[PDB]
RNA sequence: AAAUUGAAGAGUUUGAUCAUGGCUCAGAUUGAACGCUGGCGGCAGGCCUAACACAUGCAAGUCGAACGGUAACAGGAAGAAGCUUGCUUCUUUGCUGACGAGUGGCGGACGGGUGAGUAAUGUCUGGGAAACUGCCUGAUGGAGGGGGAUAACUACUGGAAACGGUAGCUAAUACCGCAUAACGUCGCAAGACCAAAGAGGGGGACCUUCGGGCCUCUUGCCAUCGGAUGUGCCCAGAUGGGAUUAGCUAGUAGGUGGGGUAACGGCUCACCUAGGCGACGAUCCCUAGCUGGUCUGAGAGGAUGACCAGCCACACUGGAACUGAGACACGGUCCAGACUCCUACGGGAGGCAGCAGUGGGGAAUAUUGCACAAUGGGCGCAAGCCUGAUGCAGCCAUGCCGCGUGUAUGAAGAAGGCCUUCGGGUUGUAAAGUACUUUCAGCGGGGAGGAAGGGAGUAAAGUUAAUACCUUUGCUCAUUGACGUUACCCGCAGAAGAAGCACCGGCUAACUCCGUGCCAGCAGCCGCGGUAAUACGGAGGGUGCAAGCGUUAAUCGGAAUUACUGGGC
């Protein structure tokens, strides 16, 4: 480049490295659970979202996503598997 | 920014006496102020409503030694004011500095007070302005400053300052050199003569 | 501070006829200093130096490029030394581009061809040199071509030039056996290498093909440094063979006082004998401090105006050799400090145009290329964008330094051409165009002389006015077609004289007056007076009005100013009223001024007139070989001649010439001269001539 | 980081700078929440050289508003002690 | 208290009149241009067209008090260089000040630019709920414990460069799990789940492995609720012209469920209903950034959106995203295009609508300048560093304002010009002459203020456990201004260095002669010139304005001539 904004360029690239890993982590982790749901085992898609649920909140804490997401993310999570049985 | 020409020309162009000459000799020996200027000033113009309105406003513009630019300001202003226009006009005409330096003396013409107001040889209560459109307050003494006592012209003005309308509102010191504005001078402390009413008209048309 | 001491500093130049190798071992230096990773080649337009498109294409170098380099030494024997070579053109055509550079340069190494040696292009460097009094150094290049000698090229010199010279390295082989060179200090023989380009070369043993005439110039070689002092001579006449080393330094002596030059051969094409010379050149050539200070003029002049020593102390003082164009800033100005130091931002006096100049941004070169410094010191040369008013030739310097520099002198246009934009408007921009590129060149001039309308372009040579007009269609483009020059007629009375005389009747009842002359024409002869309108008052018939009796003279002046006899003025034709008729009660001038234009048409034509062209007197000199021809084509031109007259150097030619004619006259003059005459136009009186063409020129426009 | 700061009205070589409570982000002559009291550096004269808002300045610094250095230096001098 | 008090007509249809009616002029204004002319100062202004293409130089860095470290300088340490055991200076030691590159943090989304797009996703006004917010601030706490890397580096290596490889490493406030956390998240509940980082300063101890441990304070880190701020979202009204644009719409309008968002939402998917908008102008087409405000007007209104400020939008064109509190990012990424440049031909770089500047276009618009001294802004414990923000300087009568270009005196009312009824008049007190003054310009000398601060010393307390070390608040000390040969002031010489432009038939203020003869030419309108032209051209004179004047262009007025106020058939 010009300036040396492309230190910057190299850590973004590296930081989205990082968080593809951790996003792709997570959401797998409810691909499970969601897999879970529409397969109909409450007790299975109990463990399932009891695995992820401190996923989702580590990764909130992190920053990678927000409060507001891993909060949405439990809450449509309990209101399915409740109305799974 | 300064008429710089045959002050008599005008006077006569005028008919009456702009005073833009010093008491030393009468103003028909100097000039013959009956006839306009010209080779056809023996004629006649015949009046138009616009002819008498200009030249009285030129009249007052030559008497002052005004320009056309900041005339209009001093209508602006005035106009901006409250109470009459033209009063007030002939008063922010007469707060002009070398105004009140010539009905102060130091200067037999309005010329002389203006080179005295340039030449830093004038201060209004102490500060030297050298500004002759400064708008001299009331309650204000206008000093000459040292070196300018004293000098050849500033003593023959002040001798040649009577024989004048001694001004109501002036009160000069007369070789002490001091001279005061204690009040602006209201409608009837001028010449009477000079119909401002006119001049308004002129800058509202 | 300084990168590298003012003593390892070399200024040179490589000078020489055309086509003589001098941007070929440019490229051989770029690259035996590793400036430059390819050798390259002209032909195929790979130079650096010629970095113009003009110049990639012709293969020519239309102006002088300045570079530097890092020549350590052959052996890195000496740390590197910053060799600032100006490289020149050698093309008549260009003859300010290598004046402008020369007086800034402090060496030169002239190039030489060893089929041809002296040519003419080389005479006319060499004298260039001279006037900057240039010490010298000299490279045979193409030893590697037939009819290659370098002992004949040494005494082509000594014969012609005028120089005697000292060899320094004679020549191992003939011209396809050119092995490479021997020394005649080492004693060796830098064979060079052909599987590299010359990156590497063997020193060795001086074998018996070349070992014997090495010894005799060897020889003759000491016994010329050795005459640089009786001290080396008293050893030398003592029988014994001063130190090498004391050769040399007593050789680098020798080239500042210019008793000597030293002689390098080599083969740029051939990649070989480049590095010997790039080593000579720090052997013999000057420092800026291995020669006496600037000089001066201050205050109108002075015992020391300036007795510069050229330091990184001393205060700021320049010379702009070069003013060029650069379409973005819209200059370049190359500068030498000759004593001081000058940093980005530093404000200037112009010593000549006393004025303020600030250098905004200094910059150092490698050809077109350029690279921005900080600061240049004394004895470097540099280009300095931000600069506005320097002449070519104009001292920069810090205030209170000299105001005048010995680089005022400059040569004459000698061929003159006028132009058009194809689109008739597009006049002025191809007029700024032209003032330009004349600021660039002090050799192009533009005047649009305003006899005629045509717009007039003047130039060293055809080349020169050639390159001058396709930049016109590169750079500041515009379409331009150049053709001929007008032509400046003139006319006169032969002799006839007559009362002629013309009337209106003004009269008529109303109108109220009328006027009347009765003239009375004469010439007086060609070139008899200043005035040219002359005249006699008589007048006693008919006396016009007083008040403008001697106002009808300048009235009537308007018919001699321009045009009687198609559209050309008179000269020394007299006029001469003597009756007429008016009367005095207003006679009107403007009505009765057709009375005397009537009588000058009337007049004009009972009186048969001339016409008489421009003829000036030409000088000429040349060798005195092509004297018949130059006069067998002046004769064939309508040109009178006027000194038989033989100079020692040539022969000086008088003649009297026409003006319309001699159109292209130095290229045809350069043609059957071999490139060396010069000649002057001095503007003559006017000599009539047989003409179809001024008849057809007003019957252009019919009656 | 709501600032306190002098804006810079005024004319060439006759500045007057007006003490503003502003978001640090916007210019300098730019936004501003409010104005509080202003500042003329050339008075050497009666007149005030000076003048603050001394309550509306604590209610902000209170809200936690950062003060500029010459602002500072502004409700020194306008303190007595100072 | 005052925050207003403000409204003019004329010329021209006719033989003449009165109406209707258009045209024209008098005013104010301009980012102006052109012609002629031009002295200065102050404050402003300055590409209105090609959002046309851009060479070059700067416009965004900072922190060693996060870390590994030692490339550069310096300080030292050991010298068996230089040598008179050195002051006359050889190398190794990050050891210390410091610091290139590197990891890391914060910034780079600010500030600066332009108005292309945008007729409503925008703007203005006024409300609202379904939200997030770095730095700043308040309240309560935590701040155990541990791992694996990884750059820099070493090696080998490739490349013309750009920029890499491939192994061995080496930390951290880089990353990761654990422990722990509840007024935090989910959940009605129970219950389940989530973080962190340390660095610096000195010191009474007293303990060592000269690592330090330890006590302190200064900052920094994690969580949650607050404030302030900033931002996102919704609504209503208003915000151009064309109907010689009347139908438009199928994620289209809504409903349900899932998904997505920081947040509500057809935002989105799948079903389902068939709706929704439209003569209050939908849809389409042209044009356009909007607002405070600016010009004008007595107003109402008309025109406008240069400067300055708020919002929006764009960054070579088209698209997408990533990092991040904040962007779908002027000086970041990727792709497609066009363009330009570099190349060793193998590849590579860029985006001035940032500040100067060039070309070009145009009637037309400036310097490739000086400082960060002010004020701000980023970083930082600070010192400081950077800032084409900003403060200043340059150019240009571009505008407004102020001043000067002399003042008094002076009748042979000179000469000369011009007119003349031939007497004279006018030029004209005008000049000259005489006296006096020297503003400004020019020289020479003094000289405010924009400078607050910051730093070093000091003392007091607060401080601790300690008079240390930190703050905070005074005292002293040396000091910091680009502008700058500052403003301003004083002295020197002499009226010297400083006046032009338009007009003079009526509108419209100011006339005669000559030369011209419906010619040449003038003209804003009416019109002038064909033999006595105040209308053309010159001259003399006069009138207006004046360092400007006039012309052209543009807006409102006058124009009640789009009449809402305030018109007519
Ligand atoms: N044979 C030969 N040709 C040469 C030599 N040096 C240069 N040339 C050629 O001469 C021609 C012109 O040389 P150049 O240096 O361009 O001429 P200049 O620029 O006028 O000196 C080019 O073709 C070169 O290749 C040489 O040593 N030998
Ligand atoms: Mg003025
Ligand atoms: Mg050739
Ligand atoms: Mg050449
Ligand atoms: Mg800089
Ligand atoms: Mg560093
Ligand atoms: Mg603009
Ligand atoms: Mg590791
Ligand atoms: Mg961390
Ligand atoms: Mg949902
Ligand atoms: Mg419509
Ligand atoms: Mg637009
Ligand atoms: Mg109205
Ligand atoms: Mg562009
Ligand atoms: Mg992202
Ligand atoms: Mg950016
Ligand atoms: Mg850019
Ligand atoms: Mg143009
Ligand atoms: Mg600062
Ligand atoms: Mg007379
Ligand atoms: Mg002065
Ligand atoms: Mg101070
Ligand atoms: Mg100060
Ligand atoms: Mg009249
Ligand atoms: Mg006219
Ligand atoms: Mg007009
Ligand atoms: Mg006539
Ligand atoms: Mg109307
Ligand atoms: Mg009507």
């Amino acid at each position: 480049n010009i300036k040396s904004a492309k230190k910057r360029a190299i850590q973004s690239e590296k930081a989205r490295k990082h968080n593809a890993s951790r996003r792709s982590m997570m959401r797998t982790f409810i691909k499970k659970v969601y897999a879970a749901i529409e397969a109909g085992d409450k007790a299975a898609a109990q463990k399932a979202f009891n695995e992820m649920q401190p996923i989702v909140d580590r990764q909130a804490a992190k920053g990678l996503i927000h409060k507001n997401k891993a909060a949405r993310h439990k809450a449509n999570l309990t209101a399915q598997i409740n109305k799974l049985a | 920014a300064r008429y710089l020409g045959p002050k008599l020309k005008l006077s006569r162009r005028e008919g009456t006496d702009l005073f833009l000459k010093s008491g030393v000799r009468a103003i028909d020996t100097k000039c013959k102020i009956e006839q306009a200027p010209g080779q056809h000033g023996a004629r006649k113009p015949r009046l138009s409503d616009y002819g008498v309105q200009l030249r009285e406003k030129q009249k007052v513009r030559r008497i002052y030694g005004v320009l056309e630019r900041q005339f209009r300001n001093y209508y602006k202003e005035a106009a901006r004011l409250k109470g009459n226009t033209g009063e007030n006009l002939l008063a922010l005409l007469e707060g002009r500095l070398d105004n009140v330096v010539y009905r102060m003396g130091f200067g037999a013409t309005r010329a002389e007070a203006r080179q005295l107001v340039s030449h830093k040889a004038i201060m209004v209560n102490g500060r030297v302005v050298n500004i002759a459109s400064y708008q001299v307050s009331p309650n204000d003494v206008v000093s000459i400053r040292e070196k300018a006592k004293k000098q050849s012209r500033v003593k023959a003005a002040l001798e040649l300052a009577e024989q004048r309308e001694k001004p109501t509102w002036l009160e000069v010191d007369a070789g002490k050199m001091e001279g005061t504005f204690k009040r602006k001078p209201e409608r009837s402390d001028l010449s009477a003569d000079i119909n401002e009413h006119l001049i308004v008209e002129l800058y509202s048309k | 501070a300084r990168t590298t001491p003012i003593a390892r500093y070399r200024n040179i130049g490589i000078s020489a006829h055309i086509d003589a190798g001098k941007t070929t071992t440019t490229e051989r230096i770029l690259f035996y200093t590793g400036v430059n990773h390819k050798i390259g080649e002209v032909h195929d337009g790979a130079a650096t130096m010629d970095w113009m498109e003009q110049e990639q294409e012709r293969g020519i170098t239309i102006t002088s490029a300045a570079t530097t380099a890092f020549w350590s030494g052959m052996a890195k024997q000496y740390e590197p030394h910053r060799i600032n070579i100006i490289d020149t053109p050698g093309h008549v055509d260009f003859t300010i581009e290598v004046e402008r550079s020369m007086r800034v340069l402090d060496g030169a190494v002239m190039v030489y061809c060893a089929v041809g040696g002296v040519q003419p292009q080389s005479e006319t460097v060499w004298r260039q040199a001279n006037k900057y009094k240039v010490p010298r150094i000299a490279f045979v290049n193409k030893m590697d071509r037939m009819g290659a000698n370098f002992l004949k090229v040494v005494n082509q010199i000594k014969t012609r030039l005028g120089a005697n010279p000292v060899p320094l390295q004679l020549a191992i082989g003939a011209e396809e056996h050119f092995t490479g060179v021997v020394d005649l200090v080492k004693m060796k023989a830098i064979n060079w290498n052909d599987a590299d380009q010359g990156v590497t070369f063997e020193y060795e043993d001086i074998p018996a093909d070349m070992v014997e005439l090495a010894n005799e110039w060897h020889q003759n070689l000491i016994e010329s440094a050795a005459e640089a002092s009786e001290e080396l001579m008293e050893k030398y006449l003592g029988g014994e063979e001063l130190t090498e080393a004391e050769i040399k330094g007593a050789l680098r002596q020798r080239v500042l006082n210019n008793e000597i030059i030293l002689v390098t051969c080599g083969s740029a094409f051939k990649n070989k004998g480049v590095q010997a010379m790039l080593d000579a050149v720090i052997d013999y050539l000057p420092s800026p401090v291995d020669v006496p200070a600037i000089n001066g003029i201050l205050d109108d002049g002075k015992d020391t105006p300036a007795e510069r020593h050229a330091s990184d102390d001393e205060p700021f003082s320049a010379l702009a050799f070069k003013i060029a164009t650069d379409p973005f800033v819209g200059n370049l100005t190359f500068f030498r400090v000759y004593s001081g130091v000058v940093n980005s931002g530093d404000t200037v006096l112009n010593s000549v145009k006393a004025a303020r100049e600030r250098f905004g941004r200094i910059v150092q070169m490698h050809a077109n290329k350029r690279e921005e410094i900080k600061e240049v010191r004394a004895g470097d040369i540099a280009a300095a964008i931000g600069l506005k008013d320097v002449t070519t030739g104009d001292t920069l310097c810090d205030p209170d330094a000299p105001i005048i520099l010995e680089r005022m002198e400059f040569p004459e246009p000698v061929i003159s051409i006028a132009v058009e934009p194809k689109t008739k408007a597009d006049q002025e921009k191809m007029g700024l165009a032209l003032g330009r590129l004349a600021k660039e060149d002090p050799s192009f001039r533009v005047w649009t002389d305003e006899e005629s309308n045509q717009t007039i372009i003047a130039g060293m040579g055809e080349l020169h006015l050639d390159i001058i007009v396709d930049r016109m269609k590169r750079e500041f483009n515009v379409e331009a077609n150049v053709g001929k020059p007008q032509v400046a007629y003139r006319e006169t009375i032969r002799q006839k004289v007559t009362d002629v005389e013309g009337k209106h009747a003004k009269q008529s009842g109303g109108r109220g007056q009328y006027g009347h002359v009765v003239i009375d024409m004469y010439p007086l002869e060609p070139g008899s007076n200043p005035k040219g309108y002359e005249f006699i008052n008589d007048i006693k018939g008919g006396v016009i009005p007083g008040e403008y009796i001697p106002a009808v003279d300048k009235g009537i002046q308007e018919q001699l100013k321009a045009g009687p006899l198609a559209g050309y003025p008179v000269v020394d034709m007299g006029i001469r009223l003597h009756f007429g008729s008016y009367h005095d009660v207003d006679s009107s001038e403007l009505a009765f001024k057709l009375a005397a234009s009537i009588a000058f048409k009337e007049g004009f034509k009972k009186a048969k007139p001339v016409l008489l062209e421009p003829i000036m007197k030409v000088e000429v000199e040349t060798p005195e070989e092509n004297t018949g021809d130059v006069i067998g084509d002046l004769s064939r031109r309508r040109g009178m001649l006027k000194g038989q007259e033989s100079e020692v150097t040539g022969v000086k030619i008088h003649a009297e010439v026409p003006l319309s004619e001699m159109f292209g006259y130095a290229t045809q003059l350069r043609s059957l001269t071999k490139g060396r005459a010069s000649y002057t136009m001095e503007f003559l009186k006017y000599d009539e001539a047989p003409s179809n063409v001024a008849q057809a020129v007003i019957e252009a426009r019919g009656k | 980081m709501v600032t306190i700061r002098l804006a810079r009205h005024g004319a060439k070589k006759r500045p007057f700078y007006q003490v503003v409570v502003a978001d640090s982000r916007n210019a300098r002559n730019g936004r501003f929440i409010e104005r509080v009291g202003f500042f003329n550096p050339i008075a050497s004269e009666k007149e005030e050289g000076t003048r603050l808002d001394l309550d509306r300045i604590a209610h902000w610094v209170g809200q936690g508003a950062t003060i500029s250095d010459r602002v500072a230096a502004l409700i020194k001098e306008v303190n007595k002690a100072a």
